[PDB]
RNA sequence: CUUGAGUCUCGUAGAGGGGGGUAGAAUUCCAGGUGUAGCGGUGAAAUGCGUAGAGAUCUGGAGGAAUACCGGUGGCGAAGGCGGCCCCCUGGACGAAGACUGACGCUCAGGUGCGAAAGCGUGGGGAGCAAACAGGAUUAGAUACCCUGGUAGUCCACGCCGUAAACGAUGUCGACUUGGAGGUUGUGCCCUUGAGGCGUGGCUUCCGGAGCUAACGCGUUAAGUCGACCGCCUGGGGAGUAC
């Protein structure tokens, strides 16, 4: 349902330095976690984020 | 990896009718198509070993099906091993 | 089961007895039905019933005197790996005659007493007790 | 023949030859039996880190549907061309055409 | 014959594998300035650097290694083991209905293949490190410990090796036997809101019942109850040694 391009729901899952927030404090179902992390990693390497 | 269209063609061309997916001729023809193509794969890379294992399963299972044919009906078996080019 | 369906049936019987199960089921064979006949005519089970046409199922009904199962042991004797055949003068007494041996004779599957009577031995299927 | 998603940044320095490059590659794909299902531009956003001593890049994503092979020469050109430093090509796993 | 086994049709998850390029963090020197009494370390100095400009700064380079968060009670793989991103090729697994075959099976001595690390050989590569080796002091003497450099190696290609506490110290396959607590991944019914409520599979972690066990424990992923086949054991040492 959710992919990398929509930068909206990524800033809430990140810190200032660009570290992906652990699912231990978010609540993510552990499938959306893998896809979400792939999204942040793609965006960082696509350089929306550091 | 082998495409759906190719499986349909093989099931037709070795099957006793349409959608006889499970006879020994159909099974062996699918396995032999897959052997040939993968032998294409491993020619270029000889240093893939986890995939080559699946290929040994293909070869082994195809020998087991051909042995079942030979034991059951010799006539269809001998028609197959050249009508498909096998036991070279 | 995979190779010995008759040790499968005995394993089901003694596992269901130690589980205090009322009835066990298993895929039927005609020799499973034969041994079941021997047991229910020896009072080791209540009853059985084979339902199904392409997939018959044998419905053994286990038997408890109070809270204790009627069968103490039921052990496969001749298995694939050792077939056991006895001549009628060397048919086995199972627990000094208090328990049966079911043998396969050439006049069918009978108990051990019946076989030593009719003067013919055969393949020893199991010991029940 | 299954969906891709080309994403490529054209630098403001490289912003000189945006249409030429885009149209040349679209023509190559169309001649290569490839039809664009969607296309949009995200302007010149801001770059989190000063990549290649610059802070701006005009983000154009073209995301065509293409066969197995016709993509290799495109990335070959991208490596051989200075127009875009990084053009990353994507997959679908499904059928999606609409943009957002 | 169709229940085992397989073929098919459709989807799902995955650090499964081989390739191909790919980017930064850190990394050292150089390329310069910015700067002059320090850099350095142990049981302690010292050895080694530096005032010839030494470190750090930003600046660009060089090049190799490895991919911090995610990350896990996670996952995939026969095992070894697999972790940046993206493409190509590829393997296996699982779930839902249906179709097809028609016992086509299980296990396997011999055999064959894969197989950490070190190592070897052949070519390279060498940013850090680091057996050897090289300074200092050791300590009862020091070839202690240490710190300072440091080469093989580590990395890549090909070939060899074929070994590990290669371990769950638990062979493979099938069947049957009470529960409770989870995780991961499908899927059906009904909330047709996203989860949901109720199922239903596969994998997986932990308690525990009977049973079993010498005990510890195991306990439906059994070390229970059985069946098929294989491997293996027979007091300790000598010795996995000699031939």
């Amino acid at each position: 349902e959710i992919d990398y391009k929509d930068i909206a729901t990524l800033k809430n899952y990140i810190t200032e330095s660009g570290k992906i927030v652990p699912s231990r404090i978010t609540g993510t179902r552990a499938k959306y976690q893998r896809q979400l992390a792939r999204a942040i990693k793609r965006a960082r390497y696509l350089s929306l984020l550091p | 990896s082998l495409s759906t269209e190719a499986t349909a063609k093989i099931v037709s061309e070795f099957g006793r009718d349409a959608n006889d997916t499970g006879s020994t001729e159909v099974q062996v023809a699918l396995l032999t198509a897959q052997i040939n193509h993968l032998q294409g794969h491993f020619a270029e890379h000889k240093k893939d070993h986890h995939s080559r294992r699946g290929l040994l399963r293909m070869v082994s299972q195809r020998r087991k099906l051909l042995d079942y044919l030979k034991r059951k009906d010799v006539a269809r078996y001998t028609r197959l091993i050249e009508r498909l080019g096998l036991r070279r | 089961s995979m190779q010995d369906p008759i040790a499968d049936m005995l394993t089901r019987i003694r596992n269901g007895q130690a589980a205090n199960k009322a009835a066990v089921t298993m895929p039927s064979s005609k020799l499973k039905v034969a041994i079941a006949n021997v047991l229910k005519e020896e009072g080791f089970i209540e009853d059985f019933k084979v339902e199904g046409d392409t997939k018959p199922e044998l419905e053994l009904t286990l038997k408890y005197f109070q809270g204790k199962a009627v069968v103490e042991s039921i052990q496969r004797v001749s298995r694939p790996g050792l077939r056991i055949y006895k001549r009628k003068d060397e048919l086995p007494k199972v627990m000094a005659g208090l328990g049966i041996a079911v043998v396969s004779t050439s006049k069918g599957v009978m108990t051990d007493r019946a076989a030593r009577q009719a003067g013919l031995g055969g393949e020893i299927i199991c010991y029940v007790a | 023949m299954r969906h891709y998603e080309i994403v490529f940044m054209v630098h403001p320095d490289q912003s000189e030859q945006v249409p030429g490059m885009i149209e040349r590659y679209t023509a190559a794909i169309t001649g290569a039996e490839g039809k664009i299902h969607r296309l949009e531009d995200w302007g010149r956003r801001q770059l989190a880190y000063p990549i290649n001593k610059l802070h701006k890049a005009h983000y154009v994503l073209m995301n065509v549907e293409a066969p197995q092979e016709v993509i290799d020469e495109l990335e070959t050109t991208f490596r051989f061309n200075d127009a875009v430093i990084r053009s990353m090509v994507m997959r679908t796993k499904h059928a999606v055409t609409e943009a957002s």
